[PDB]
């Protein structure tokens, strides 16, 4: 049978993504929207 | 009136044990044979936060000793001060705890336990009022690591609402005292992340430090860090048993200093220090208190916290000093390191000024930071953990004990969200308002 | 209140009791006839001896130890022997005739008659303990009982006491020396058998302690009386809590935990310093900096194959004396700064660590001579998996010849059992391989910009 290691280290190798956990703040989230347009034209507006 | 229980747990946990019993009863002068002889009627004013009366003048304290061995516990009773403790209150094994953590928390911790609970029920029934509960272990230990998680997974559920102080030696910077502190600190901290409401984190790197740079010993025991952690309960808990101009307790110093429920693991650090003959050649006031309270070379976990931002801090002031050099002092600070805070707490410093200071000395501070920098300490502990946990070495005596591959995997990941907790707070900003476009309109040409 | 059992087996083994026995004595301040040196009573309290002798009589301390050889000569010259009233007739053990360097003897044709005996006198000191901690096994490879009676005894000691460790305490066979030819072949068929029954072994070999004794030591004819007592102040030193206070602190049921990161590779190497003549300690101060890089030196291991062939696992260093924590701290802290002393790629916290206030003591007018810290050191490594290749070579050569197998197999052994033995070894060359591998899981390895 040729013979190999009674050991195997190689089994947290099943372990699944990740890699590690979260981040997650307690109530908010500040600039995610990355900086693009929020608003339309600009300058003088109107008026009836 | 209003009392506090003390634990003492493993090596490490029974050395920290009889030497702040030494500490505390020379501070009250409780004699070695358990004799009040208390040189201030102030001593015996507030007696009952850490004992209890026995008969015709002799008094026991409030501690429970825990061990799965006699041998430790066996010095305690022979050497100096053990005579006070009531020997019911010892409560050792003939079993061994191997390092292994689990066979504290599941298997011969487990068969012990019950005899524990016990002592607790003995004397923590004494108490008008419970305040809270004064533990100290390892973490990075087999003994103390594996008493502390099932002891507090017990206590935490008959006293709900009383609060639970830490005291924890870790796993050391550099070196390692024990091999496998990764496992055992990993897998104790996701136990105590859910049940206790401070921890210290105390290193004997930064101790050694000390010991080398402000007070130059030579030979340092234990015993001299044993002092010096002490000195420290002690002085956290001193407006707890005298008067002061600002008190606290223990459950006013972590309302201001938990400012979220996981994010309670602190360094101490302690003034005056220096040696023998330093003394001599600086002077001592309130801002030569602050010159060494805020000195990152001087904190007892050697974590530079110039790397991170301060959460919150606590100041706790022995001997008489005046308020107005205090409170400008402890804001000094705050201005001229204003780059080493967090941003959405201001008004950082929770500050407390007792009357009584320490035997053989004038005046004292003891130190209590909250950090992000703290993470310095959990990272190597999950990058050792993995290390040693990517192929399963170790586990074969976790199992022999019945503890699941899995909880291991549990604590790694309850590891990654907590150590991600200090990165997601570190430089956190604040919720302000944002850009706006905006550019000159023609009126004339 | 806690308890140790100690058991010598074979010639070896039983030299070893007749050697370490008399340094405990010593270590306790008891005399050669198990008592105190006085009736009267001085001092108070402990009298920490409980741990190694049962208390009886007027106070006379008896050991905690059971004796056994299958030839009586060596049992013989310690009941007629200086130490004749320490020890309990009953717990010294003999047989009739020696296994005579054949496993199958000890093991099976002679060993089995015995078996019981042993144990039931085991029983009974066990039942004399207040809480036991577990076995301290002595034997060698090369002794026929040394293989077999041991290897025996475990199965048994399996059965009595289940999970209680016993931890192995072996003459290892040398690279170059023997005493015997079938050495190779008492070698394997005792660690076939005790891999999967023993919690560690802790190695020490003739051919290293003969260059230590005359490069170091002075020593230019040692003795096997140098040897065991030389061998008795290592087991001093890891039985040093169990004796005595100390810093910190190391139970007989730790070493397991810190030195073994999987069960196949449970032999550490066991390794002492300072080890010199008087004269020379003159011209020295012996800081513990100093004795503890001793500890590492390839010239200063007490097995003989030299620890840059491999990588540290596992480490325990067992001080006693003169030492503070700090310093140690220190010594630790440099010696793993040194990526020269190296490690498996994969373990961080390589070190355990014990502190005793208590110096070791030593015989009168003999080889070894006072220090003011000593320390002991265990390290497990895969420096060693030259020597298991050397017990491979060895027994390959001559079983393609299946020379000497008539001895064993006309004690009804089998060839089938002889086959598997040789197996199990080739698999441990495979784990000790595995283990010295970087934890490497894809097509090669990686790097950051410098090391
Ligand atoms: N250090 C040391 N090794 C010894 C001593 N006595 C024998 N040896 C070793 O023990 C091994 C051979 O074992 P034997 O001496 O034949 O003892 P045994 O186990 O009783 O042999 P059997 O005749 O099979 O019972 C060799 O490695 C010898 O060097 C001793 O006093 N000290
Ligand atoms: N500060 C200090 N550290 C100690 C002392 N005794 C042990 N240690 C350290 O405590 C840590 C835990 O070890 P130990 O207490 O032996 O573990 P346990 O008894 O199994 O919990 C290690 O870093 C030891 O070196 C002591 O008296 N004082
Ligand atoms: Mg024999």
């Amino acid at each position: 049978d040729r013979v190999q290691s009674k050991i195997g280290s190689l089994d947290n190798i099943t372990h699944v993504p990740g890699g590690g956990n979260k981040k997650i703040e307690t109530h908010k989230l500040t600039f995610r929207e990355n900086a693009k347009a929020k608003t339309d034209h600009g300058a003088e507006i109107v008026y009836k | 009136m209003r009392e506090i229980v003390h634990i003492q747990a493993g090596q490490c946990g029974n050395q920290i044990g009889a030497k702040f019993w030494e500490v505390i009863s020379d501070e009250h002068g409780i004699d070695p044979t358990g004799s009040y002889h208390g040189d201030s009627d102030l001593q015996l004013e507030r007696i009952n936060v850490y004992y209890n009366e026995a008969a015709g003048n002799k008094y026991v304290p409030r501690a429970i000793l825990v061990d799965l061995e006699p041998g430790t516990m066996d010095s305690v009773r022979s050497g100096p001060f053990g005579q006070i403790f009531r020997p019911d209150n010892f409560v050792f094994g003939q079993s061994g705890a191997g390092n292994n953590w689990a066979k504290g928390h599941y298997t011969e911790g487990a068969e012990l336990v019950d005899s524990v609970l016990d002592v607790v029920r003995k004397e923590s029934e004494s108490c008008d009022c419970l305040q809270g509960f004064q533990l100290t272990h390892s973490l990075g230990g087999g003994t103390g690591s594996g008493m502390g998680t099932l002891l507090i997974s017990k206590i935490r559920e008959e006293y709900p609402d009383r609060i639970m102080n830490t005291f924890s030696v870790v796993p050391s910077p550099k070196v390692s005292d024990t091999v496998v502190e990764p496992y055992n600190a990993t897998l104790s901290v996701h136990q105590l992340v859910e049940n206790t409401d401070e921890t210290y984190c105390i290193d004997n790197e930064a101790l050694y430090d000390i010991c080398f740079r402000t007070l130059k010993l030579t030979t340092p025991t234990y015993g001299d860090l044993n002092h010096l952690v002490s000195a420290t309960m002690s002085g956290v808990t001193t407006c707890l048993r005298f008067p002061g101009q600002l008190n606290a307790d223990l459950r006013k110093l972590a309302v201001n200093m938990v400012p979220f429920p996981r994010l309670h693991f602190f360094m101490p650090g302690f003034a005056p220090l220096t040696s023998r003959g330093s003394q001599q050649y600086r002077a001592l006031t309130v801002p030569e208190l602050t010159q060494q309270m805020f000195d990152a070379k001087n904190m007892m976990a050697a974590c530079d916290p110039r790397h991170g931002r301060y959460l919150t801090v606590a100041a706790v002031f022995r001997g008489r000093m005046s308020m107005k050099e205090v409170d400008e002092q402890m804001l000094n600070v705050q201005n001229k390191n204003s780059s080493y805070f967090v941003e959405w707490i201001p008004n950082n410093v929770k500050t407390a000024v007792c009357d009584i200071p320490p035997r053989g000395l004038k005046m004292s501070a003891t130190f209590i930071g909250n950090s992000t920098a703290i993470q310095e300490l959990f990272k190597r502990i999950s990058e050792q953990f993995t290390a040693m946990f990517r192929r399963k070495a170790f586990l074969h005596w976790y199992t022999g004990e019945g503890m699941d591959e899995m909880e291991f995997t549990e604590a790694e990941s309850n590891m990654n969200d907590l150590v991600s907790e200090y990165q997601q707070y570190q430089d956190a900003t604040a919720d302000e308002q944002g850009e706006f476009e905006e550019e000159g309109e023609e009126d004339e040409a | 209140m806690r308890e140790c059992i100690s058991i010598h087996v074979g010639q070896a083994g039983v030299q070893i009791g007749n050697a370490c026995w008399e340094l405990y004595c010593l270590e306790h301040g008891i005399q050669p006839d198990g008592q105190m040196p006085s009736d009267k009573t001085i001092g108070g309290g402990d009298d920490s001896f409980n741990t190694f002798f049962s208390e009886t009589g007027a106070g006379k301390h008896v050991p905690r130890a059971v004796f056994v050889d299958l030839e009586p000569t060596v049992i013989d010259e310690v009941r007629t022997g200086t130490y004749r009233q320490l020890f309990h007739p009953e717990q010294l053990i003999t047989g009739k005739e020696d296994a005579a360097n054949n496993y199958a003897r000890g093991h099976y044709t002679i060993g089995k008659e015995i078996i019981d005996l042993v144990l039931d006198r085991i029983r009974k000191l066990a039942d004399q303990c207040t809480g036991l901690q577990g076995f301290l096994v002595f034997h060698s490879f090369g002794g026929g009982t040394g293989s077999g009676f041991t290897s025996l005894l475990m199965e048994r000691l399996s059965v009595d006491y289940g999970k209680k460790s016993k931890l192995e305490f072996s003459i290892y066979p040398a690279p170059q020396v023997s005493t015997a030819v079938v050495e190779p072949y008492n070698s394997i068929l005792t660690t076939h058998t005790t891999l999967e029954h023993s919690d560690c072994a802790f190695m020490v070999d003739n051919e290293a302690i003969y260059d230590i004794c005359r490069r170091n030591l002075d020593i230019e004819r040692p003795t096997y009386t140098n040897l065991n007592r030389l061998i008795s102040q290592i087991v001093s030193s890891i039985t040093a809590s169990l004796r005595f206070d100390g810093a910190l602190n190391v139970d007989l049921t730790e070493f397991q935990t810190n030195l073994v990161p999987y069960p196949r590779i449970h032999f550490p190497l066991a390794t002492y310093a300072p080890v010199i003549s008087a004269e020379k300690a003159y011209h020295e101060q012996l800081s513990v900096a100093e004795i503890t890089n001793a500890c590492f030196e390839p010239a200063n291991q007490m097995v003989k194959c030299d620890p840059r062939h491999g990588k540290y696992m596992a480490c325990c260093l067992l001080y006693r004396g003169d030492v503070v924590p700090k310093d140690v701290n220190a010594a630790i802290a440099t010696i793993k700064t040194k990526r020269s002393i190296q490690f498996v790629d994969w373990c961080p916290t390589g070190f355990k660590v014990g502190i005793n206030y208590q110096p070791p003591t030593v015989v009168p007018g003999g080889d070894l001579a006072k220090v003011q810290r000593a320390v002991c050191m265990l390290s497990n490594t895969t420096a060693i998996a030259e020597a298991w290749a050397r017990l491979d070579h060895k027994f390959d050569l001559m079983y393609a010849k299946r020379a000497f197998v008539h001895w064993y197999v006309g004690e009804g052994m089998e060839e089938g059992e002889f086959s598997e033995a040789r197996e199990d070894m080739a698999a441990l060359e495979k784990d000790y391989e595995e283990v010295g591998v970087d934890s490497v899981e894809g097509e090669g390895e990686e790097e950051g910009e410098e090391y």
